[PDB]
RNA sequence: UAAGGUGAUAUGAACCGUUAUAACCGGCGAUUUCCGAAUGGGGAAACCCAGUGUGUUUCGACACACUAUCAUUAACUGAAU
RNA sequence: AGGACCGAACCGACUAAUGUUGAAAAAUUAGCGGAUGACUUGUGGCUGGGGGUGAAAGGCCAAUCAAACCGGGAGAUAGCU
RNA sequence: GCUCGCCGGAAGACCAAGGGUUCCUGUCCAACGUUAAUCGGGGCAGGGUGAGUCGACCCCUAAGGCGAGGCCGAAAGGCGUAGUCGAUGGGAAACAGGUUAAUAUUCCUGUACUUGGUGUUACUGCGAAGGGGGGACGGAGAAGGCUAUGUUGGCCGGGCGACGGUUGUCCCGGUUUAAGCGUGUAGGCUGGUUUUCCAGGCAAAUCCGGAAAAUCAAGGCUGAGGCGUGAUGACGAGGCACUACGGUGCUGAAGCAACAAAUGCCCUGCUUCCAGGAAAAGCCUCUAAGCAUCAGGUAACAUCAAAUCGUACCCCAAACCGA
């Protein structure tokens, strides 16, 4: 394929939200801690040679981190990377470990 | 097994070798079974090589 | 009436408090002083 | 060094070990994100943006790597003359 | 047009009552003055302590001002309690 | 749940500032609520604000800041040229339904749109970090036209009345409907066009500026609303079935005219005044090299790309400033 980049690591970490169980309708997505840069397309192909399921888009955005934590006082932010990506309907979780 | 075995395994295939080995902390560690009392805790007791080869292949780099 | 005070966070920083602290020898002396002697969680900025 | 052992607040789960590469201790290493002299440029610290090279490349890319400022010397370039 | 009128917003504070261990470390209620102007307001910037700013009261410079706050000289000195 | 009373230029609704989950659901009632509390802005859980079109990044610059070299100054350091940052301002593009316990111009459906690369086709001078235009800007005042929108009637549906009269002159309700597309109107502004000549625009330029001539005029930009289309669609009072009691599936009438308005729009206008009112980019255009059958330019469509952060949760007040 053109696996030729990162496609290693573009995913990692599901995040069990909130959001988690009540965001599926017609299609179950995901949330993923996906790295810093790992764009869109990425990592819809990410999804496609592992977890075996059927992607059909993603969005993904930043998140940030913040908070104050010293020897006296500092401390920093720490950032992210969500990404819902959703999937489709006629293929569930089928043979895996949820959590 | 496990351990420092192949260390020479130049024809290395150290991929998939923590995911697949996931078992414990992927599933088992959730709750009960992560070996509750025949074979209990692993990960730190053996699975922690994850080093060792990593670090081989870290060093198989002037290859 | 008008009592000397009337906050606002921009005007809190150069200005006066905050992070502009690591800007100048006292400035940032005032840190250790601080933090070191007589360990402060502090918290300045917020 | 060794019968135990997976640091602590809590077991517990799942386990690794008993002979001699399981722990655990000491030496030399490998790795070591981001910020911070911070040094590619900027910046409300842990964030933002680029140039020039690279490998694998389903061969757009990913990340990587270098690029601060001064001083000494070296060579090359070089104004009004 | 106007040291013009009443006049809301907006800006200000002349009077009285209440509050005075308050709803409030200056306000509430009823009146009151300005309201296209030396007007009023958001954001950001600049002036530093014997120094600033001041249509001037020693006024204002973070509930502090006839010399700010913080740390230091410092256990100042106290023929006084 | 039925009465009763209070506010209604608000004691309603929306947003900014500030706050920073106070939002919704379930729960529990120690402490907190000036009492009780099964209740809450309280405790503990969960849920709740997924983007090429909204915002920040990002281009652009204001005040101001910083500032190579530089000018000063016992040291620290001050000032400032190039230049570089800095919104509170200018630059490109999406709507209407639906849905979640909590998300929403981000998810789904229906219908779109912007820009860049690559490609195919066609026509062509590009073609700049450059020149010109343009963006592009004050205060105050005076209208006209228009729309928002309201009123009345007509139309359609509905009822004839706990007490005297109202069973057609009457009472109630509805009468809505977008971008985009065509139409270039009330107005606003400004003479076109051609040719040749040049001490100007750092070089060049057909461009802009200047000069002459020559021929016509009825032009050329700008522009609110209206009218067609969008839409024999939607929505629509209301009925019919089902209800968990909140609400659901289906069906569905009329849907026009007249008058009356604005502080909104034409209006970055018109008039007038003195205190004489950002910038840069996009945009249009002109050429340089420099290019020189090339590359590029314009248009049509085909396709790929549009990254990364934010998005959860009162506001004249019990979430902000007043303990
Ligand atoms: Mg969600
Ligand atoms: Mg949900
Ligand atoms: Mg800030
Ligand atoms: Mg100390
Ligand atoms: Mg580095
Ligand atoms: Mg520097
Ligand atoms: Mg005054
Ligand atoms: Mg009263
Ligand atoms: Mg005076
Ligand atoms: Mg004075
Ligand atoms: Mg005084
Ligand atoms: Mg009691
Ligand atoms: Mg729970
Ligand atoms: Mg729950
Ligand atoms: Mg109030």
């Amino acid at each position: 394929m053109i696996r030729e980049e990162r496609l290693l690591k573009v995913l990692r970490a599901p995040h069990v939200s909130e959001k988690a169980s009540t965001a599926m309708e017609k299609s179950n997505t995901i949330v993923l801690k996906v790295a810093k840069d790992a764009t869109k397309a990425e990592i819809k192909a990410a999804v496609q040679k592992l977890f075996e399921v059927e992607v059909e888009v993603v969005n993904t955005l930043v998140v940030k981190g913040k908070v104050k934590r010293h020897g006296q006082r500092i401390g920093r932010r720490s950032d992210w990377k969500k990404a819902y990506v959703t999937l489709k309907e006629g293929q569930n979780l089928d043979f895996v470990g949820g959590a | 097994m496990k351990a420092k075995e192949l260390r020479e395994k130049s024809v290395e295939e150290l991929n998939t070798e923590l995911l697949n080995l996931l078992r414990e902390q992927f599933n088992l560690r959730m709750q009960a079974a992560s070996g509750q009392l025949q074979q209990s805790h692993l990960l730190k007791q053996v699975r922690r090589d994850v080093a060792r080869v990593k670090t081989l292949l870290n060093e198989k780099a002037g290859a | 009436m008008k009592r000397t005070f009337q906050p606002s966070v921009l005007k809190r920083n150069r200005s006066h408090g905050f992070r502009a602290r690591m800007a100048t020898k006292n400035g940032r002396q005032v840190l250790a002083r601080r933090r070191a002697k007589g360990r402060a969680r502090l918290t300045v900025s917020k």
